[PDB]
């Protein structure tokens, strides 16, 4: 959605339509500060997401002793060490696909072959 | 120190014997804001010392980046001579020093 | 008037 | 995230003897100490020894 | 607009503006240093706490203070019925015709006497006071009757 925050007192912007140029300006409810947004789109709403499957990844992932090693290919650096997790969605409909975290590289790519 | 609040009779002219606007003349000076360790903190706070005398030195490369301080020889050797100033905001805004002190009473 | 007796915490 | 499990031991607190009598011991000093207040106002008011 | 704010002026003055924040962290190569360690360290291995103090003595000694005891208490700590009934002294009627006289003095000088402050100039019982106090004055506070006062 690419929430947009006014300028002079930081108070959230809303989008209001202005006639004289049929466009798209985004004013401050309370300070009275106008900015043209940049994208058309203001609201979404996702009933199937997939934002967090890879929630908790640092730099420091591979200093977890609890997290399972495995031997499979990371296709960016052609290293044998990682640390791979399933999907942190709480949900009981997501699949068990895998997520693995390279320990060279940082790289996460997924051991899915039925969309990727 | 209580007193009246808008003071539209005028009694600010001779309860008060100075101006009561504050000195908007010294803010035109420098000042680094250090937070020091607790050791440190704890023998440079103390309002029975600083006399006035040279606690040290401050040493800034002539191509900056790298700021440290060198005490003098009278901690008794028992802490570190050498300091490593570390910028945390090489940028500081909207941070000011202001004093504060009693007005007279008289006149 | 006052209770003469109160308690300071 | 996950709710927070009530069961997980991790989250739950054994009050030995030592604690149990704290607690105990708290609540009879301050009736103590509101019995001392009270005798001393009445000794006051009641002008007693 | 508001007439009263209540303000409390003081003498202020602007005497620099920040520019730098720093942080000063002690040289791990100086000589001196791994004594810091150890001082924080003993930061935590500090125990100011002390435990409990256990009397040695006989348990029939530590108790002759409690209870029931010979010994009596000789503080004088909020002894109000002691300082106030210490004070005691009696007085004596005197003649109608000079304590009589007396009492239109005191109530030329007020109007409203209360009792306690006529005994204290009086310092005479109230016995007979009470007898000529209610032919002269009247009690509503006792106050001098109309008959002498409208004079
Ligand atoms: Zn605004
Ligand atoms: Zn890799």
């Amino acid at each position: 959605t690419t929430f947009r925050f006014c300028r002079d007192c930081n108070n959230m912007l809303y989008p209001r339509e202005d006639k004289e140029n049929n466009r798209l300006l985004f004013e401050c409810r309370t300070c009275s500060y106008v900015e043209e947004a940049g994208s058309p789109l203001v609201y979404r709403h996702e009933l199937i997401t997939n934002i967090g499957e890879t929630a908790g990844v640092v730099q420091d992932i591979g200093s977890d002793p609890t997290l399972p090693r495995s031997d499979r290919e990371c296709p960016k650096c052609h290293s044998r060490e990682n640390v791979f997790f399933q999907s942190q969605q709480r949900r009981k409909d997501t699949s068990m696909v895998l997520f693995f975290v390279c320990l060279s590289c940082s790289h996460i790519f997924t051991s899915d072959q039925k969309n990727k | 120190e209580v007193f009246d609040g808008n003071d539209i009779e005028n009694n600010e002219t001779k309860v008060y014997e100075e101006s009561l606007d504050l000195d908007l003349e010294r803010s035109n000076r420098q000042v680094w804001l250090v937070r020091l360790p607790m050791f440190l903190a704890e023998k440079w706070r103390d309002r029975n010392n600083l006399h006035g005398q040279e606690l040290g030195k401050i040493r800034i490369n002539k191509d900056g980046s790298k700021i440290t301080l060198l005490l003098n020889e009278n901690d008794n050797d028992s802490i570190p001579h050498e300091y490593d100033l570390e910028l945390t905001k090489k940028v500081v805004e909207n941070e000011y020093v202001f004093t504060e002190q009693n007005l007279k009473k008289y006149q | 008037l006052r209770r003469k007796t109160r308690q300071l915490k | 995230k996950d709710q927070d499990d009530r069961d997980h031991f991790g989250k739950k607190r054994l009050d030995l003897a030592g604690p149990l009598l704290a607690q105990l011991f708290k609540t009879l000093f301050k009736k103590l100490t509101k019995d001392i207040f009270r005798y001393m106002q009445r000794t006051v008011e009641e002008a007693h020894d | 607009y508001i007439p009263y704010v209540k303000t409390i002026p003081k003498k202020t003055a602007i005497v620099g503006t920040v520019c730098h924040e720093c942080q000063v962290m002690p040289s791990m190569n100086d000589p001196n240093y791994h004594k810091i360690v150890e001082q924080r360290r003993n930061i935590v291995k500090l125990n100011n706490k002390e435990r409990i103090t256990t009397l040695d003595e006989t348990v029939g000694v530590t108790m002759s203070h409690t209870g029931m005891s010979m010994r009596s208490d000789n503080s004088n700590f909020l002894k109000v019925g002691r300082e106030k009934a210490k004070s005691n002294i009696k007085s004596i009627r005197m003649p109608k015709k000079e304590i009589l006289d007396y009492l239109f003095k005191l109530f030329d000088e007020y109007d409203y006497w209360s009792l306690k402050g006529l005994k204290e100039r009086t310092r005479q019982p109230e016995a007979h006071l009470k007898e000529c106090l209610d032919k002269v004055a009247t009690l509503v506070k006792y106050t001098l009757r109309p008959e002498y006062k409208k004079l």
